[PDB]
């Protein structure tokens, strides 16, 4: 249990979770604000 | 022991085939020879310089003789735009009848090679017109080469052999080379241009026979010595002037028109004569700087000694560097190579954009071949300069004598230099590759408008400063201010005509593809410099191997211990940097060749459209322009490009064979040779014949070199075949 | 043959000697270290140059160093 | 080796087996050029690598644009 | 004798009526090259003492081969040259003479 | 007893040392007049993987 | 080995599931000669929807070359 | 006359004869024992 | 917005080549569409793609982009006020974010260096402390300025291991 | 106008002398 949490806190698992979430947010931003060549003004 | 390593006992007693290889390799490394004194070192270097200068002159005389004897120089001079130059006759026993009938170009009656070296345009521009003139020149250079061979022989005799101190006399050497080797030579070339090349360009042939009877200017030397030097610029050549004829031919011998001669699209010969004259004056003045035997002039040691920053930011300044440079042949060699490589790059970058030879701009294959030639030579020379500086740091650098000067300071903050080189290289490569991949994806996804196309406004702004009126900045020469007004008296009308014309390549229009490729070039230069500076500064030791200076310049490794030390030597840093040098030079010349091919077909939009993404280079440049090359020979006969197709595939072969030596390493091959030794020893009727030298695998450094040589040879030959065949198939 | 040099930082741990595959190195009495012994390279002619001694030397920087030089039959490790 | 086996397979099948019968003989993919061109390295370079690469390099703007991107990426 | 045959039947002039003469001149040229190779091998190979003797598998001590010496290899090279040129000429003769040759 | 006491952190001054300009704990100093008596232990390993070696009195600073 | 076989069974489960909810196998069944097999459809995010090629059957997706459709038809 | 003769002589001279003599000579020197 | 022409680049909104690019892509979309009957899902998906292309091209027109002869937008990165959104503002956003990432990393490595076994915590990341330092790294520019002014950003020369040279 | 045969052979003889001198220089270097 706690050890499993520690296992999750390992570098590979944490890298995979962090990049999964990051890719998710970036994909969602490119879905809701798509095709952004430059910052509008 | 054997006699071939006459200079190396340690190789003479070597019982293996490595003896032969390393005696070939270390032949010209005079400093590491048995019983070698400094005096013998310097005398042998002097005579070797004599020797290969004679080689250079024999090469030039051979080119002249072959063009005179087997070429079509006269006919080419008659119609420069519709006659392909001839290099030399081919007598190949292996040719078939289609090969003999397909290589017969020009007006030759035998198979020939089409001279892509530009020697025809150069010799036509300098006033040579007939095969007799070229033959006379070849014979004269044969005599010059014999003279230099005799001079090398003579200065190797003990009476005429000079001491070390004669070579160490820096002031006299530089005074004489600046005034005489540079300055007076430029003056003599000006005298040639004024007396021979310009009159030949204006129709009248001035050879030695009618030399001393035809004044180069209608006025004599009266305007010269009376100070009315502007008489020599009174009447320049008319715009409607045909080269080699008297139509619209002026009388001015020296001027600064600028731009290009309209009929030849090359520099005005009067401009180039005035140019060499000004250089002659500047360099003759410059060659009186240093003090030799007459109580006046500077002392270079004291020049360096007195240039120390008062704040101490530089440390002890340049104190102690005079002896460092003068006693270190590798320091001098690295400096000379650095400069020579920069010059070779400058020649590549100036001959394409400012062609100095008549009818060179119209011959596109020669332009491409010359640019590729000088850029690859420059890159190799640069790699040599940095390698020899690493060698200087190992063999010739004295930390005790150089204590506190800028060089020891370089050793002190080497980590900062290497780390910032790594940073700039990483930034450039990440962002350039990312922008290229992004553009690849956007083109792939059918939305090319979403590409990151950064307009290179800084280079465009420079061009606007320099007279280009495309972009509309209009600041310095494109605008109307003091700089342009000062320029518009002598040079600027011709310069503006040249730079704003769409035909020439004086300052080509710049787009986002040019941005991305120049940043790729910057990546290549920064990374090659990273590798080479790292090799030079860690040459004397690093944290992995503190005592690297005790192992010489080139050693295989320091064993598998301490994690592994493969490719740890500075020689290995050079070996690694040659790959990056070839890569960078290929990027530059790919850019050159594609941009110029687009210009020469008249559709520059192709490059400007397809150079922003890598698939465009792979498709519209490499795949597209390789069609006629690979069709040099096929099942339906062959044509004149079959030799270049064969060389293309040849270079591919060498490149791959190099990959063998680079990837597979010694110890597999050593065991394989051991099994082969057993087989030969136990084969009946073959054990009658026995090797004198024990067959062994190539050593680690040797094989690294062999693989690098194959890599580079295949690289150069493949690209030479491509750049020549495609350009000749589309333009001749 | 190659050149093998022993430096006074040697602690006499004998690992260079035990690692040598050609018996080039030997331990000799010496007062300089605590262990009371320094390595030496009498049979330098037999040094193939494999640098196992340098890999097995614990002292920083190495007390044994092999400098590759003239290559002989024995140094090249040839059975022929 | 595999690179040569699969190249032989692809060229031989496109040239001498695969195709479409239209009642007037076989119309192979590459037209049977293997038998007369696959005896030269130039033939493989030109009639197999260069010739058949037109699909992958001109795949941009279509569904095979992913194959083109992978082609570059794998290079 | 044999080395001529490849040049006859696969040389550049194999189709022409002069196929045999070309192939035999090629064979003679190759014999001359191999004579040069033999001469240089004989000059270089036998420079050492070779103090160790030779015995048969039965254990009988026997003298060294005179062929395995500089002058012996020179005599062998001369015999090679004469034999090779005679064999090339004989191959030419037989190609011009032999009934079932084609 | 000469040299740094046991347990103190000493700055390495040997130029070739992997831990040059680094700090290491003194384990022991040999008083029998050996050339390199100072045994220094290091948190970080070198390329050989060892964490300690011997230094002279002038190759350390505290 | 048990874990590898579990992984292989996951891969097979994925392939069959995609061939069920992300493919045109039923359309391909009626016209196998003219409909291109496809069992992968991409999300329309960054213009990658172009990879959903016109494989036929009133369907768009990445054309597959694993032969899974042919295997299922033969099964 | 030079054009019809000299190529057919010097191409084999430089590409078959000179290479043969040079390689043989260099071989004889390199394998020549020191003494 | 209406942007002045710059570096020989006309605005994309008034560029005929930009209109040609839009037209071409839309026509390609129509062609792709024609084979699908309108009721089927690919037809609606392609119509949505066409809509997306139209609104993208429109947005690029209004966003003050400069197009070239090719007809595709070109970025001005010299700092021009009229084109700051091309490089400066996203450049500032990247510099802020990248400095946040780096400062979170530097803070975690310096904090973990005080642990009993720093190298184990290097691979097994203390997630609560890590996240605390990550959210503290929101004010990276400030804290970096403090470190620079106090001299603790940069370690002194004597402490750093260097080559013997 | 092609080069005369005497011109070619004179230049070739000058080349032969140059080659002799190159051999003299090479031998002198080898010492
Ligand atoms: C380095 C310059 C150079 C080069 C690259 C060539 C190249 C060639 N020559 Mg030319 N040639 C040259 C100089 C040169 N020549 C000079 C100075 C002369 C004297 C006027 C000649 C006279 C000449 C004739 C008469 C003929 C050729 C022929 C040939 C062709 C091949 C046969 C051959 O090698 O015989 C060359 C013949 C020789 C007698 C040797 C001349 C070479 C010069 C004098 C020495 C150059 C040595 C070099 C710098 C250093 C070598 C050392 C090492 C690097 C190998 C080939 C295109 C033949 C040809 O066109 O075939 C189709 C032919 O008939 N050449
Ligand atoms: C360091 C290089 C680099 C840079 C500066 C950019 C910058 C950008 N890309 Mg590109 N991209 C890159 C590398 C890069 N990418 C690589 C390596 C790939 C391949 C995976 C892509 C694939 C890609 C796609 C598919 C898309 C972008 C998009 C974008 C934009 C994102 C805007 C946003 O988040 O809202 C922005 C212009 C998006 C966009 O709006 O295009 C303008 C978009 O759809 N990029
Ligand atoms: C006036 C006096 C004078 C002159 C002419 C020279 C000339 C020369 N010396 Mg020097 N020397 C002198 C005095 C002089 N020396 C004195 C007083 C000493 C004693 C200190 C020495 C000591 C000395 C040594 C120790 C050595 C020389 C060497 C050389 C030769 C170098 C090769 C060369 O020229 O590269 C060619 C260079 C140029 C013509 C100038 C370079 C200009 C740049 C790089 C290129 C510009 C080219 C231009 C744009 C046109 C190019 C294109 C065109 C071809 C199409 C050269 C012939 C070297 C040697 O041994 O050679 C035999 C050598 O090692 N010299
Ligand atoms: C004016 C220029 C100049 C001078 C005087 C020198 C002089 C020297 N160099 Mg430097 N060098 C130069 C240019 C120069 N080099 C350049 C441009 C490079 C970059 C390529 C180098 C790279 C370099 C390295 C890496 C090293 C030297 C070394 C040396 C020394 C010994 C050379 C040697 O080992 O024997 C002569 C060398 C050889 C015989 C090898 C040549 C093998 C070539 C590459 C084969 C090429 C194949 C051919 C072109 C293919 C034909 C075509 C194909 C179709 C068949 C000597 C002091 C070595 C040394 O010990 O320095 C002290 C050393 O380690 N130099
Ligand atoms: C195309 C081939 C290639 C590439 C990409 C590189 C890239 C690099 N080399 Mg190498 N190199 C190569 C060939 C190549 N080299 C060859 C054949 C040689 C001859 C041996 C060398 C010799 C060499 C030396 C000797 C040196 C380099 C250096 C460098 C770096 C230069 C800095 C730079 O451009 O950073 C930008 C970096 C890249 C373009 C690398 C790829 C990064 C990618 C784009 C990011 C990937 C992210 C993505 C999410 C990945 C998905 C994977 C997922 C499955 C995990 C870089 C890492 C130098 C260095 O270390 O400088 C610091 C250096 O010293 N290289
Ligand atoms: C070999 C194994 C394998 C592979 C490579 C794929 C690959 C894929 N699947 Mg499939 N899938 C598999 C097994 C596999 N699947 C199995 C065993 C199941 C049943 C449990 C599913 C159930 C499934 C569904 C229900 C969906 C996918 C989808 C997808 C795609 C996107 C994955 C995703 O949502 O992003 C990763 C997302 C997160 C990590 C969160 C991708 C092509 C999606 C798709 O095709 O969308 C159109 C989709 O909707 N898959
Ligand atoms: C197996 C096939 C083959 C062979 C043997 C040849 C042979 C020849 N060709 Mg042909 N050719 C071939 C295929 C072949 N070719 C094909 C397929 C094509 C395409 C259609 C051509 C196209 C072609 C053209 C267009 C020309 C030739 C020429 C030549 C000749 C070169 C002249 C010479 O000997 O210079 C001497 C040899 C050299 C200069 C080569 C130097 C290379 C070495 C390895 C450099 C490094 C040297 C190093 C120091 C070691 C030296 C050791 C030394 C002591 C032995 C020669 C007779 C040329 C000719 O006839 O001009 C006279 C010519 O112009 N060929
Ligand atoms: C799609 C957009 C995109 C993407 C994907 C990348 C991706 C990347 N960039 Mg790039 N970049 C972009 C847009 C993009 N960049 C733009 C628009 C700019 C203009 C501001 C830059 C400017 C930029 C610089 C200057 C550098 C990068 C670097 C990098 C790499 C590491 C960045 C990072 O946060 O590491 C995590 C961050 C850290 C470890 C902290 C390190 C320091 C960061 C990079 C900057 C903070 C320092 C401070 C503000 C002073 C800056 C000085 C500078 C102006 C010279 C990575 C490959 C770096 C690189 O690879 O070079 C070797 C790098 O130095 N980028
Ligand atoms: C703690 C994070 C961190 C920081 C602040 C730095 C800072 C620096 N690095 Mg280093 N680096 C790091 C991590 C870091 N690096 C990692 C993980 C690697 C391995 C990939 C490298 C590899 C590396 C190389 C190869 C080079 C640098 C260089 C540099 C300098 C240039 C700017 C830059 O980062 O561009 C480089 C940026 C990258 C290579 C991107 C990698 C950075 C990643 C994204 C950080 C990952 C850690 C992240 C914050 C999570 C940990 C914390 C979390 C648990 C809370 C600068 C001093 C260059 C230099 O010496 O310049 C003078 C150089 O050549 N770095
Ligand atoms: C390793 C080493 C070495 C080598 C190194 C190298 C190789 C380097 C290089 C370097 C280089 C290669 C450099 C370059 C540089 C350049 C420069 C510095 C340039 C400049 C320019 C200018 C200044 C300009 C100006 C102008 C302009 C902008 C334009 C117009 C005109 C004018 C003039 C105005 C040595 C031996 C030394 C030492 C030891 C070590
Ligand atoms: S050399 Fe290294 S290993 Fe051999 S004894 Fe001295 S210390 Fe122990």
């Amino acid at each position: 249990m706690k050890n499993f949490q520690i296992y999750l806190s390992t570098a590979p698992v944490l890298a995979a979770v962090w990049f999964t979430v990051l890719a998710g947010i970036l994909i969602e931003l490119n879905r809701f604000f798509p095709d952004a060549l430059s910052f509008p003004l | 022991a054997t006699k071939f390593p006459k200079f190396s006992q340690g190789l003479a007693s070597d019982p293996t085939t490595r003896r032969i290889w390393f005696g070939i390799a270390t032949a010209h490394d005079f400093e590491t020879h048995d019983g070698m004194t400094e005096e013998k070192l310097y005398q042998k270097i002097f005579a070797s310089h004599f020797g290969q200068l004679a080689i250079i002159f024999l090469w030039t005389s051979g080119n002249l003789f072959h063009v005179a004897w087997q070429g079509n120089f006269e006919k080419w001079g008659e119609d420069p735009l519709h006659v392909r130059p001839i290099a030399h006759t081919i007598w190949d026993p292996h040719f078939g009848q289609p090969a003999v009938e397909a290589f017969t170009r020009g007006g030759a009656s035998a198979p020939v090679n089409i001279a892509y070296s530009g020697v025809y345009q150069w010799w036509y521009t300098i006033g040579m017109r007939t095969n007799v003139d070229l033959y006379n020149g070849s014979l004269f250079l044969l005599f010059v080469a014999g003279l230099f061979l005799f001079a090398g022989w003579l200065h190797l005799q003990p009476t005429f052999a000079p001491a070390v101190s004669w070579f160490k006399n820096a002031e006299s050497r530089l005074n004489h080379h600046l005034s005489g080797l540079f300055g007076v030579s430029s003056l003599a070339w000006t005298g040639h241009l004024v007396h021979v090349a310009i009159p030949a360009s204006r129709g009248e042939t001035v050879r030695w026979d009618n030399f001393l009877t035809t004044l180069p200017h209608p006025a004599g030397l009266a305007p010269f010595f009376t100070g009315q030097w502007a008489v020599y610029a009174q009447n320049p050549d008319t715009a409607g002037h045909i080269f080699g004829t008297s139509e619209g031919a002026g009388t001015a011998i020296l001027t600064f028109l600028g731009g290009f001669h309209p009929q030849t699209q090359s520099l005005w010969l009067t401009d180039m004569a005035h140019h060499h004259l000004a250089i002659a004056v500047v360099f003759i003045i410059a060659g009186h700087q240093y003090r030799t035997n007459f109580g006046i002039g500077h002392s270079m040691k004291e020049i360096l000694e007195a240039h120390t920053a008062p704040s101490g930011r530089l440390g002890a300044g340049h104190t102690g560097l005079f002896d460092t440079v003068n006693n270190s042949l590798h320091f001098q060699l690295g400096l000379a190579l650095a400069s020579v490589g920069v010059l070779c790059s400058l020649t590549a970058q100036h001959m394409y954009s400012m062609p100095p030879y008549a009818f060179l701009a119209q011959d596109f294959t020669t332009q491409a071949a010359l640019y590729s030639h000088h850029q690859y030579i420059a890159g190799f020379i640069m790699c040599g300069a940095f390698a020899h500086g690493a060698i200087f740091f190992i063999r010739d650098y004295d930390p005790e004598a150089n204590k506190g000067n800028v060089l020891a300071r370089m050793l002190e903050h080497k980590e900062a230099i290497i780390s910032h080189l790594s940073w700039v290289s990483l930034f450039l490569g990440f962002h350039t590759l990312g922008l290229y991949v992004h553009n690849d994806v956007m083109q792939a996804f059918g939305t090319p408008e979403k590409q990151i196309l950064i307009e290179p406004v800084f280079a465009q702004w420079i061009q606007a400063a320099q007279g280009k009126a495309l972009y509309g900045f209009d600041i310095l020469l494109s605008g109307d201010n003091a700089a342009t007004a000062a320029g518009n008296s002598i040079y600027l009308p011709g310069w503006l005509a040249g730079i704003n014309s769409s035909t020439n390549s004086l300052f080509l229009p710049i787009g986002p593809g040019d941005f991305l490729v120049h940043h790729a070039i910057a990546l290549g230069l920064h990374t090659t410099t990273l590798i080479l500076v790292k090799g030079a500064l860690d040459a004397r030791g690093s944290k992995l191997m503190p005592d690297k200076k005790d192992f010489g310049y080139s050693f295989p490794c320091d064993g598998p211990g301490r994690g592994g030390t493969c490719d740890i030597s500075a020689w290995d840093a050079f070996y690694l940097a040659v790959f990056w040098e070839l890569n960078t030079v290929s990027w530059t010349v790919f850019y050159f060749h594609w941009k110029h091919l687009a210009l020469w077909q008249g559709n520059s939009a192709q490059f400007d459209e397809s150079s922003t993404y890598i698939m465009g280079w792979l498709r519209d440049y490499l795949w597209l322009n390789s069609s006629q090359l690979i069709n040099g020979y096929n099942p339906f006969g062959m044509n004149s490009l079959s030799v270049w197709a064969w060389m293309f595939l040849f270079g591919h072969l060498i490149y791959a064979t190099g990959f063998m030596f680079l990837i597979s390493w010694r110890g597999y091959w050593q065991e394989l040779i051991e099994t082969l030794v057993w087989a030969h020893e136990r084969t009946p009727l073959a054990n009658f014949v026995k090797w004198n030298d024990k067959p062994v695998a190539l050593s680690i450094v040797q094989a690294r070199l062999v693989g690098l040589t194959h890599f580079a040879v295949g690289f150069v030959l493949t690209y030479a075949a491509f750049v020549i065949a495609s350009t000749s198939g589309k333009f001749g | 043959s190659h050149a093998v040099k022993i430096y006074d930082t040697c602690i006499g741990c004998t690992q260079c000697v035990r690692a040598c595959p050609t018996d080039v190195l030997e331990m000799v009495p010496w007062d300089g270290c605590k262990a009371g012994q320094i390595a030496s390279a009498p049979r330098t002619e037999d040094c193939v140059g494999c640098k196992r001694c340098e890999a097995a030397c614990p002292t920083d920087f190495l007390s044994v160093r092999v400098y590759l030089g003239s290559e002989t039959t024995r140094s090249m490790g040839l059975a022929y | 080796s595999i690179s040569i086996v699969i190249f032989h397979f692809s060229w031989k099948m496109q040239s001498d087996v695969w195709g479409s019968v239209t009642g007037n003989g076989v119309s192979h993919i590459t037209g049977g050029n293997f038998a007369q061109s696959a005896n030269t390295i130039n033939g493989w370079l030109r009639d197999f690598l260069w010739a058949q690469s037109s699909q992958v390099i001109q795949s941009y703007g279509s569904a095979l644009s992913a194959y083109g991107l992978i082609f570059l990426g794998a290079h | 004798f044999f080395v001529t045959g490849p040049f006859i039947k696969l040389g550049p002039l194999r189709s022409t009526d002069a196929a045999e003469l070309a192939g035999c001149l090629s064979g003679a040229g190759l014999v001359l090259i191999l004579t040069a190779c033999l001469s240089i091998y004989g000059a270089t190979a036998f420079q050492r003492e070779e103090v160790v003797g030779l015995k048969t598998l039965s254990g009988r001590t026997i003298a060294k081969d005179p062929l395995q010496s500089s002058e012996g290899w020179a005599s062998f090279t001369s015999g090679w040259l004469v034999g090779g040129l005679s064999g090339v000429a004989w191959s030419y003769v037989l190609t011009q003479v032999l009934p079932y040759y084609s | 007893q000469v040299g740094p006491p046991r347990g103190t952190m000493v700055k390495i001054l040997r130029p070739e040392s992997y831990w040059f300009n680094d700090y290491g704990k003194v384990i022991s100093v040999d008083q029998t007049g050996v050339r390199y008596p100072v045994v220094v232990r290091f948190e970080k390993v070198n390329y050989a993987g060892v964490s300690t070696n011997n230094y002279a009195l002038d190759e350390v600073e505290y | 080995h048990f874990g590898q076989l579990g992984v292989i069974f996951i891969w097979l489960s994925g392939m069959y599931f995609h061939g069920a909810r992300f493919s045109n196998y039923e359309a391909w069944l009626s016209d196998p000669t003219h409909i291109k097999p496809s069992a992968q459809v991409v999300w329309p995010i960054v213009g990658q929807e172009i990879l959903n090629g016109d494989v036929g059957g009133g369907f768009q997706g990445v054309q597959i070359t694993s032969g899974f459709f042919q295997l299922w038809r033969g099964s | 006359m030079a054009a019809s003769l000299l190529p057919s002589i010097f191409v084999p001279l430089v590409g078959l004869v000179f290479p043969a003599v040079a390689m043989a000579s260099l071989f004889l020197y390199i394998e020549k024992e020191q003494v | 917005r209406d942007v002045q022409p710059y570096a020989g680049l006309t605005p994309c909104k008034t560029s005929k080549a930009f209109a040609k690019r839009e037209k071409t892509e839309l026509k390609a979309l129509e062609k792709r569409l024609k084979k699908y009957d309108p009721e089927s899902a690919p037809a609606l998906a392609l119509q949505a793609t066409m809509e997306k292309t139209k609104t993208r091209f429109a947005n690029y027109g209004e966003s003050g982009l400069l197009c070239g002869k090719d007809g595709l937008p070109h970025l001005i990165v010299d700092g021009n006020l009229e084109h700051l959104g091309e490089f400066a503002i996203p450049g500032l956003g990247f510099l802020y974010v990248a400095g946040w990432i780096g400062y979170a990393g530097r803070s975690y490595i310096q904090e973990n260096k005080t642990a009993s076994k720093p190298t184990e915590g290097e691979i097994i990341i203390d997630v609560p402390k890590a996240l605390g330092l990550m959210f503290q790294a929101g004010a990276w520019p400030l804290l970096a300025g403090l470190e620079l002014k106090n001299g603790t950003l940069t370690a002194p020369e004597s402490e750093i291991t260097v080559s013997p040279r | 106008m092609p080069l005369s045969d005497t011109q070619v052979f004179t230049a070739l003889f000058v080349a032969l002398i140059t080659g002799i001198l190159s051999l003299r220089l090479g031998t002198q270097l080898y010492k």
